[PDB]
């Protein structure tokens, strides 16, 4: 096993900068509108790509969100995406230990529209770890 | 971890002989080899043979080409493997390359079975870009005669073919379960077969060495099971019954 | 920076030499090259090695076909850049093909490994389509020996770089030698550049691990040193007097 | 416009020399040029070399192979444009190719520069088929050394580079801004980096043309700052303060 | 058929291992909130790659699938499936006898959104089989 | 962070020619019918194409979005693309110094249905740019 | 920029014949059961494949529609395409200069399915322009 | 285009065949509970894969749709194909000499699901030809 220590990992080495967010881990989230921007991680995929003949070396993808109040220009997920949580997360050398590779994919955004309550921005990454 | 079986595949490694003594002494002990970690990608040095001409002058009429086994090639055995420069190990191969002496590295299959060659090192690359590792190319030009697993497998056969008796009750599709055990350790090279004298009144269906007798018709009859190594034979009581 | 971990290859840069001394011997250092940045891509020169018969009639079977590898040789590396034709060094290496010496280059990974081959350019190309930045390719042959990175294999360093400090008045032609070394106890590929920052009152020679401060004229000014490839630094204080 | 950033390719010109004088003196005036027009592709002649060998039997060394640079050739540039036989010049492009002769033509590429290379016609060729234009396919072999857009490249150093002195006022972390720009009619080859003396009080956050000093702990600091080449340097007091 | 003794051969080595779940086997499955976390087995696919030209060689996916209390974190599911599937289907001797090979594919999460009873953990295995 | 940056860069190019319109810059938009004709300028995509083994060199599409009330004839349209925007984007030194390379890519249309209150027209721009 | 005076080119070039249809502009149409069988231009597209290294050479796609009332055959509406607007515009040379090389695509029906309001017939042409 | 001729040639030539069945050209069709099982004639495409340097050499697509009561069972369906449609229409000089080529495409069944009012079997041909 590696997600819960991966995802453990990675929460941690985004807390050590100063606060502001709540850093809810896992998937269930739940979030009220008290408990604003916050970060959620967790991760999808999981294949098995051979790629080697020794090891499983499976790869997945890390999903890296912040949530906003509904309808605030994304001038901050900007600042908040590419500031507060990219280059802390760019070295991390429980990661490198941990992991074999990390590799940046992906750089969205998802306004709610329904109701608009509230705002996401989605940070991808794609891992090949073996386990 | 049988070698009877199709393997997997995945999951091999890879040594190199490091020590002094024939590596084809003890191919399957490990203790003088050094694996090498992290391999991307293997592909063995395929075995050819050189056809060699015979066609003469005089002889009958030469319409079809007369050719002979030549000179036989062990081939190039080329991998690739992740780079790692702080191994110890991967600069001993490349040294062995820069010194360019003949050596010999064997490959540990995941099924219990290893097979060795000898060669020496002959192209050495790494292939570099970005969102991906750095990848080190490797390819040895295999020499001399190489040991084939093959050769380090036994045979185990003989003995006869034993047989369970009587079994005599067929009636109402029946399929009578029958074991032609094989006497030698249970572990044998199992090429028998079975097969009934009448074909109408009595049949064998016989599915991984349990053979089911059937029957629709009465009568007498005695069915035959043999070895397909032509000399060792059983044969069977049976009277069918139709009801 | 972990040279024994596979590493992806992100931030991997090429450099060439432009010293008049051994490439070879400070492959960490680099203060004597020059680097060229917006590297499109990198295809790192493949080391070959050719075949060579060993045959004779009066051997043992001949059913084989014993060789042994010859003429070893780095190949050639190629690349493709974005296009500077206004950058300083695009030049460089198109006079160094027009001309066409023999120099040397160096690859540095993100590791702290680097390799330095020794060569000439082969081919020059430019590629130019709509929407896409116009790109150089390069192809250069290697010789020699390549001097790949895992014979190093044992780099050490650390922090710090002790040197004199004051030493301001020098009088008898000024000429007041200031000793540098190196915190690491020595063991480290060691290298230092240091000048002076105004040259109108103090004159800075560095030579052979210590450096010699001879001030043409009376005044105060600090003296920058830089080790090496820029990691570490220290100021010393020179006011050369008159008399 | 300037040549020392990449550039897309978009906007690109050809022309061919009419004149009678050498092309070479000034190829940026289009005074004896023809311009051609609607040019679907293009594919300069990439500058390529010969493998020139210099071995020996008296060598100290034989498996690493040695060769250099031999001679070298402009290739073959080809092109694509809309058949226009109605154009003037296509015709003069003809007549050049029918008669056979050496000329020479220029390229102006959307980045401040030209480029220029003499030959003669070697191959044309005309696709047609519906639902797209009819191109016509040129191909020309250059000949002779041919003018390099860098060698008209002009570079202006030396004189070193200033720098702000003091900002000694030194408070949570500093954050300022220091300018380390050249004197020599401003534009220049930049190659310059900050080295901090201390790396412990001040430390230096080059970043791109302007220094962003940072200060932790209180202290007197002398940040010295370099050049490229190894010539000019300077050196900036700091009075770091913790709080 | 192979599959019911396939469905029966995996079946026997999870029970063989430590419980703490019910084996609802094959597909109707029905749980009403009472029989919660438990585990499930089935085929999808069973095609004819031929890929030989005596023996048919079918192939076919097969799902191991447990399901967890609505909205439980994932690192219950990834410690669940980490623990008490993967490393017990590492190898099983009846499974090397009835197939010829077997390799994993991927797993992933689900859960139902809508009022969202149950949280879902699916594991997909590859099996190429002869009849 | 360059987003804000070259955000402001075009806008204020856009703002610096003749006015006749407002300059919403960002997402959340909300106009109403009194603040009519209105640019809007946003990114999307910011994948991480590797392509350079020195720098990350990301690339994302911009775009230029200006909204018309309804059943407008597209002819202003065209017009107003022209007589607006698509020049100007032509040489702007700003965001030129700022970013890599960028080229154009389409230049579309669509319009409210249900109730038709807007009608717009979106000019896209692929920009490559290293963070 | 030209997309004005290319689509009045060719309406011009179709009202030269006898009238009986409006030749409604661009898009906004609105018939009601007063002004029936007409026709409508407009372009959709316009993309930036580069084809070409001196100039933009744009490409779009060329829109030239029909509309007939309710379950009238197609044998009217096959009639005329080959007639009142297929021959008229294979040699307009008006637009010659005005475009760089023009291709016809397809043509194809679609009618209202509720209530059958009208029924429609599309002409589709392919235009090379440089914008 | 041709197409008026076109249909009329295979539509005489069906009904040069023993007749029982309504003859729909074109689509409007219309059929009540008093023209069942019947038959409408039609073509789809018409695109312009040029092809050829000499003339447009259009390509377009022939449906030939038999309509029959609600659920009967698909051997009338397969006794209708068999024997009023592909055989009688392999060879017609009409079509022969309007048309260049003419290629058997595909040949399948449909019925109403929602009050299964009718089944429908659809014959399709490719044709080429030249406007």
């Amino acid at each position: 096993m590696k997600h819960t220590e991966l995802r453990a990992a990675v929460l941690d080495a985004l807390e050590k900068h100063d606060t502001g967010a709540t850093f809810f881990d896992g998937r269930p989230a739940v979030f009220d509108e008290a408990d604003f921007p916050a970060v959620a991680v967790y991760l999808t995929g999981a294949e098995y790509t051979g790629e080697e003949l020794d090891s499983d070396t499976w790869q997945a993808e890390l999903h890296i969100e912040v949530f906003l109040p509904a309808q605030v220009p994304d001038s901050e997920l900007d600042a908040w995406m590419e500031s507060r949580i990219y280059p802390v997360m760019s070295d991390i050398p429980a990661l490198s230990d941990l992991i074999t590779s990390m590799v940046a994919s992906g750089y969205d955004y998802r306004r709610d529209d329904d109701a608009g309550l509230w705002s996401s921005a989605d940070l991808t990454y794609v891992i090949t770890y073996e386990m | 971890p049988n070698p009877t079986m199709p393997v997997k595949g995945a999951g091999t490694t890879l040594w190199v002989y490091k020590g002094s003594g024939d590596p084809y002494a003890n191919p399957l002990s490990d203790v003088d080899w050094s694996r090498l970690a992290k391999v991307k990608d293997l592909t063995p040095g395929e075995l050819t043979a050189e056809s060699y001409d015979d066609s003469y002058l005089d002889d009958e009429d030469a319409d079809w080409t007369a050719t002979g086994q030549g000179q036989k090639s062990a081939g190039d055995t080329s991998f690739t493997l992740a780079w790692m420069p702080g191994e110890q190990g991967q600069q001993a191969l490349l040294a062995w390359f820069n010194e360019g002496d003949t050596r010999a590295y064997k490959i540990r299959f995941p099924n219990g079975t290893v097979d060795v060659f000898r060669g020496w090192v002959s192209s050495i690359g790494k292939a570099v870009t970005a969102k991906e590792v750095i990848t080190r190319t490797v390819k040895v030009t295999n020499v001399g005669r190489p040991s084939m697993a093959e050769d380090r497998s036994t045979v185990t056969a003989a003995t006869g073919m034993t047989v369970t008796p009587a079994s005599t009750s067929v009636v109402k599709g029946q399929s009578t379960t029958l074991t032609v055990a094989f006497q030698p350790e249970g572990v044998t090279d199992k090429s028998f077969r079975a097969v009934s004298a009448d074909k109408t009144k009595a049949t064998v269906s016989v599915s991984g060495m349990t053979i089911t007798v059937n029957g629709v018709a009465a009568g007498k009859v005695n069915i035959p099971v043999v070895s397909g190594n032509g000399e060792f034979a059983a044969v069977a009581e049976i009277t069918v019954t139709a009801s």
